[PDB]
């Protein structure tokens, strides 16, 4: 299973300077350039706060 | 960049050049650019604003390209919608899409959703155009994968120059190229936008399949490059390999290609360039490829192939490390040609745009797809994950 599709998986938000969102598996380390906004949280609890906090797509 | 703006470079070099040819209908660079700039000034006039939706409901044709320009010259996003659609595909397509108004056809007039604006191309406005931008959206193009559930991918004018202008498309002023894959899928932009940005011309293939026969006539009629579906290019490769001959370039990808297509067609014409495709609507028509040139014998294996420049491709593991050569990972693909994500779905797009651990700040998209590396940096494709 890819890591990205865990549902039982500990998982962060990330967000970069345009303002895109990225889930993250949180074993990982943070790619530069990226900061964690919300978790570590189940993979559900991060898609919501994506869908809440996310709202345009356009890069900043 | 903007393909408007690639585009643009080409109207002033050779404004006289011909651009598309449609049976008997003959456009040239700057009567295309004057006929768009009329409707994007209908548009305008309509109403349509930068960063509108707009849908389209056309057949193949010069009135087609017009179109697709002319939204693009207004600074709004086309909404491909093939005719042939049913009409609650069609209603789903413009609803989630968000667009208000649909250019159509006398012929497809009665496709047009209720409560949509129709405006028919067949039907005087003055020229005028707000202008395209890069980090404007392009197109809305909806793809439902291995799903089966449709969603749009919302693509930016950025991405979309950076795939037609790449230089190693090859495609050069004297060039022809057939147009009959359907604008709702990106092999459109190989058959449109490459051709109009390198100053060669679009050839409307006459309504119906592409079959060995039409693509035999088409070339003696002056065709230089054209991609077939897969699945086309196994069956004319395996039934009639020398109809490919006098090609400068015959393309092919999409679903599994076997070597063994190649190889039939590389016997029967030695001198015709081979080139393999491989990429998810979500990166812009083709993020990798393998050509074979004239001459060349394809292996036991015909590869996807390498990145296209401008682009990165990484195979990782289940911990997110780069794997060695000769084993297989999850593909990710990175670099140009990525779009803004999912329409109004930012959830799914934050779980397959994702951060991308060698670039800072950027993004990688997950293909789903497995793969391995070749010693000398191409990839070798290992089947869907889920399949
Ligand atoms: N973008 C994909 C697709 O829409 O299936 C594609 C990849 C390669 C190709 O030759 C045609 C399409
Ligand atoms: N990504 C899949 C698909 O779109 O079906 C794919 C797999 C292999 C290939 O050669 C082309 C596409």
């Amino acid at each position: 299973t890819n890591p990205f599709d865990n549902e039982d998986g500990s998982f962060l938000v990330l967000v970069n300077g345009e303002g895109q969102h990225s889930l993250w598996p949180a074993f990982a380390e943070v790619p530069d350039g990226w900061t964690g906004v919300h978790g570590p949280a189940s993979r559900q609890d991060c898609l919501g706060y994506v869908e809440q906090n996310w709202t345009d797509l356009r890069p900043k | 960049s903007t393909v408007p703006e690639l585009l643009a470079r080409q109207v002033t070099r050779a404004p006289d050049a011909v651009a598309v040819v449609d049976r008997d209908r003959v456009l040239t660079y700057r009567e295309l650019d004057e006929l768009a700039g009329r409707l994007s000034g209908r548009l305008i006039g309509r109403g349509v604003r930068r960063g509108d939706r707009v849908a389209v409901l056309l057949d193949r044709s010069a009135d087609l390209v017009v179109t697709l320009l002319a939204i693009w010259k207004a600074g709004a996003a086309y909404v491909p919608v093939d005719a042939g659609y049913p009409a609650p595909r069609v209603a789903f397509m413009v609803a989630d899409s968000g667009a208000s108004r649909m250019v159509c056809s006398a012929a497809t007039r009665d496709g047009v959703p209720e409560g949509i604006e129709a405006i028919v191309v067949t039907d005087a406005f003055e020229a005028s155009a707000a202008g395209a931008r890069p980090g404007d959206l392009a197109y809305v193009m909806y793809t439902s994968g291995s799903t089966g559930i449709p969603k749009g991918v919302a693509v930016p004018h950025r991405s979309v120059a950076e795939l037609a202008g790449n230089p190693g498309w090859a495609v050069e002023p004297g060039d022809a190229v057939l147009m009959h894959a359907p604008y709702a899928f990106d092999a459109s932009l190989f058959e449109i936008w490459v051709p109009l940005v390198s100053g060669g011309r679009v050839v409307i293939a006459e309504p119906g399949p592409v079959d060995a026969r039409r693509l035999r006539e088409a070339i003696s009629s002056g065709v230089t490059r054209a991609h077939l579906t897969a699945g086309s290019f196994r069956a004319v490769a395996e039934e009639s390999p020398e109809s490919f001959a006098g090609l400068r370039e015959v393309l092919t990808g999409g679903d599994v290609v076997p070597a063994h297509a190649v190889a039939r067609v590389r016997s029967a014409c030695p001198r015709v360039r081979i080139r393999h495709l491989y990429g998810p609507t979500e990166t812009t028509l083709c993020a990798t490829w393998h050509l074979l040139e004239p001459g060349d014998e394809i292996g036991p294996v015909l590869p996807i192939g390498r990145p296209l420049p401008g682009r990165r491709a990484q195979v990782l593991d289940a911990s997110l490390r780069a794997v060695a050569p000769g084993v297989i990972g999850d593909l990710y693909l990175s670099g140009a040609g990525l779009a803004d994500g999912y329409l109004r779905r930012a959830g799914l797009t934050a779980e397959r745009f994702v951060a991308d651990p060698s670039a800072p700040g950027a993004r990688m998209y997950r293909t789903g797809d497995l793969a391995q590396w070749t010693a000398d940096g191409a990839l070798l494709f290992a089947g869907r994950a889920d399949d």
